[PDB]
């Protein structure tokens, strides 16, 4: 390396970087809907959750690694040195809008400026506005601002699509359970005969396979 | 102007609108100039402006 | 703590009438189905549970709209008063 | 580097940190709050822990950012002059004001006071009369009294807020199971019709930006 | 010893060995259908996992030894030494083709097409279009979009055997329940009764014996 | 020791004050419907149910605050047996 300090900056972020997977990229949410689509067929041990966030793992690589590849490219090049520290500084600067847009792109704006106003000490924290005034705000966020929304922005939209994926068999089981009163089996637990159909009815439809391209389809589009 | 403009990003988050003419795009420069707060300056090749 | 008094009485007067109409269609159906009946002296095991079925489904196509209002104001409340200090 | 005798105090603090900031900061309510959150709905591994730390630590960090910043520029930057042990100890000990304040503000005085008076041992076994329970205050309490009162203070608060968050979720099940009583259906358990009710009325409340604002608007 | 490098990648290989055995190999398979019997048997600690998946893990290395003697005898091989980065990337990528050839044979077709896709680099327009000739296409897609794929189909697979093997039980349980009340006892819970049927029914069929030798068979030739 | 076999006891002392009353009014509405249904044959099931969650809901209303005091008074009781010692 050129620059010692250059060097202590890689090593620190190469640190840091499980927890910001963890919290600022798609795999929250592929994580997330596994997980769930496991307790909706209600099994408990199986798959294993190693196996699941590998595969949520492997996903989410093909969605980021575009900004990981550009951000790479623009760094390394040497063809401008700096007469200053605002030159420098607006030179990284101008390297993270590849993901800073990324970020954009998905968090609520209205917490995003709660949260600037929040850092600041601004006029005692929080203060009413009587006029409301757009600043072309995309470029002022901070990233400190944009991680938490984007995290919270992306928790509910996993549990909306837990939501829907537990209806079909809510339907299986409250139809086992009328047909064996319509018989009056009325001891014997439903959970016994609802789970094969519950199987037959997954493998059928191949889950897996429209559930893993859809969830790509959102961030990527490929003929 | 004849001349190639370079325009700082910090510059360049501010917006106008109106109808404008440019007879005179030295006098017009300078008078935004002062109305605006911008600084600028040249160097025979291309025009610079900054915040 | 009048803020506590009022979040745990509210809570437990809402399952009582959330629960009340459904049950209240149900018994009055399960009494009109006896009653036949005993007034044809023909019995059978099946009839009231199926009749049940579908006036209990009837009772939530209705009124499912006004239990998301209720419970969506309830959880702003009680949200609003823990942070309610600060 | 200046006083390497400071040198060694910074790097002892410095290695001390992140104790500090678990029994000491905000960092010890958001934690709670949001994993209560998760037993509530019922969800017994996801999202994971290192999600809901990851977001109560940047959130407590906006709180905390004035007071390090002053600390910081009364410290570091300013070149001063002192000379003995009585003027170099008011100086460092002035600069604690702007953390000592922030406690005092979220600590319960008569525990507070409670502990001072055990760590002077004096005359121990004072009694109430010797507290007429004071109201406006320009006392300074020692930061080792003022620690452990906020950490019980911040634990019973979290507490309390997890209390209000049960209930609609608590409403959401008995009303299921009734309904599934006034059927026939006995055997059939509440849970696997229940869970998906409840994960449809959080994100109808939105219920995450409604406890993040809220929770900030309280230090504010 | 050796490239320093090469040194680097042995150990970096040894360390991730658990994921990939637990994400692109048959143990997914096995560790799965277990399981599913024991639940179909209605037990909820017998077998404990610990024997289930000693057994499973087992039977898995005699299906992936070949690959891995093959590999090994492979690279400790002194013929040549190397020109040039083609010569020697050409030579690596000569060495896996034993484990990709097992990928290929499992993962589905339009689903490993579908994640190639996905990795090229993105353009503004839709991608430019291409159709590739077999030795690539067929013969050599890459193993980052093979293995998931791989991941993914197993487990429906999986499901799909767990699905027959609790048809037979539901049978029991449900005639056993019908001659109940034919005698009138409509009070007493019939899965006091059915449980030992389902047992005795299970080592009759030697269910163990079956399932072990049938699971190799789909991946071994055996004569 | 014998602070011991006092605090021990007592909770099933209270347990059972506490408890008693809504097994009593589920007990005698138990009874008086499943007696009617024999006066006029009725042969309904879920009558009971739905008159005893509304019996019982009552009585919970009405002891609430009792159920408070006598905890509090309890949990007090039981620390200073805990921790005043000398
Ligand atoms: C799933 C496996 C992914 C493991 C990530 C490996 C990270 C490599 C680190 C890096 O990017 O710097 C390489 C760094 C890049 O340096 P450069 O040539 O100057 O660009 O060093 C290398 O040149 C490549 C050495 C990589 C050796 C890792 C082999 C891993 C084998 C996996 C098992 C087979
Ligand atoms: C819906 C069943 C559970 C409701 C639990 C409500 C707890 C209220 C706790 C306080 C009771 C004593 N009180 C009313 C004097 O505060
Ligand atoms: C037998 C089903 C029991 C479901 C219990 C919950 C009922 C109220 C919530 C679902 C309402 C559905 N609806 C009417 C909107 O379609
Ligand atoms: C088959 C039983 C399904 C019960 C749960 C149905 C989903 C929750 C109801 C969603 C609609 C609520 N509503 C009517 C207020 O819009
Ligand atoms: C047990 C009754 C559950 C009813 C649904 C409870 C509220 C959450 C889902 C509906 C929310 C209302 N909304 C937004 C659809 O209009
Ligand atoms: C199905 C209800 C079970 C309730 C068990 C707890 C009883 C005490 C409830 C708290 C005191 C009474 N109240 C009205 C404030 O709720
Ligand atoms: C399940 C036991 C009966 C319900 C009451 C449990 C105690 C709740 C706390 C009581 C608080 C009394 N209060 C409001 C005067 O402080």
């Amino acid at each position: 390396m050129g620059n010692d300090i250059s060097l202590i900056a890689l090593l620190a972020f190469s640190t840091l970087l499980p927890f910001i997977i963890a919290s600022g990229t798609c795999f929250v949410k592929f994580s997330i809907v596994f997980v769930m689509v496991r307790n909706a067929l209600g099994l408990q041990q199986i798959p294993s959750n190693m196996t699941l966030n590998g595969v949520a793992l492997l996903l989410s690589m093909f969605v980021m690694w575009p900004i990981m590849h550009d951000a790479y490219v623009y760094f390394e090049d040497e063809d401008v040195t700096f007469n200053d520290i605002s030159s420098l500084s607006k030179h990284v600067d101008e390297g993270l809008d590849g993901y800073r847009d990324y970020l954009i792109k998905y968090s609520d704006r209205e917490l995003v400026q709660f949260f600037e106003n929040a850092q600041l000490k601004r006029q005692y924290g929080e203060e009413t506005e009587t006029v409301k005034r757009d600043k072309d705000e995309i470029e002022k966020p901070s990233i400190f601002a944009l991680l938490p929304a984007y995290a919270l922005s992306e928790i509910k939209s996993a549990f909306k699509i837990g939501f829907y994926l537990y209806l079909p068999f809510v339907v299986v089981d409250l139809v086992v359970s009328s047909v064996l009163l319509a018989l009056g089996m009325m001891m014997m637990s439903p959970v016994t005969i609802s789970t094969p159909i519950k199987l037959v009815l997954f493998v059928a439809l191949d889950g897996w396979t429209l559930l893993s391209k859809g969830l790509i389809l959102q961030y990527m589009d490929i003929a | 102007l004849k001349e190639p403009v370079i325009v700082s990003k910090m510059a360049a988050r501010k917006k106008i609108t109106g109808n404008f003419e440019f007879h005179d795009p030295n006098a017009l420069l300078e008078k935004l100039s002062l109305q605006l707060g911008l600084i600028w300056y040249f160097d025979g090749q291309a025009i610079y402006i900054y915040d | 703590m009048d803020d506590l008094v009022f979040a745990g009485n509210k809570a437990l007067y809402l399952v009582l009438i959330l629960s009340g109409w459904p049950t209240i269609v149900a018994t009055i159906i399960g009494l009109l189905v006896g009653l036949f009946q005993t007034v044809t002296q023909l019995q059978e095991q099946t009839l009231p549970f199926g009749i049940k079925l579908l006036g209990v489904c009837l009772c939530l196509f209705l009124l499912s709209g006004w239990y998301g209002e209720v419970l969506l104001s309830y959880g702003r409340q009680v949200i609003f008063l823990a942070l309610a200090k600060g």
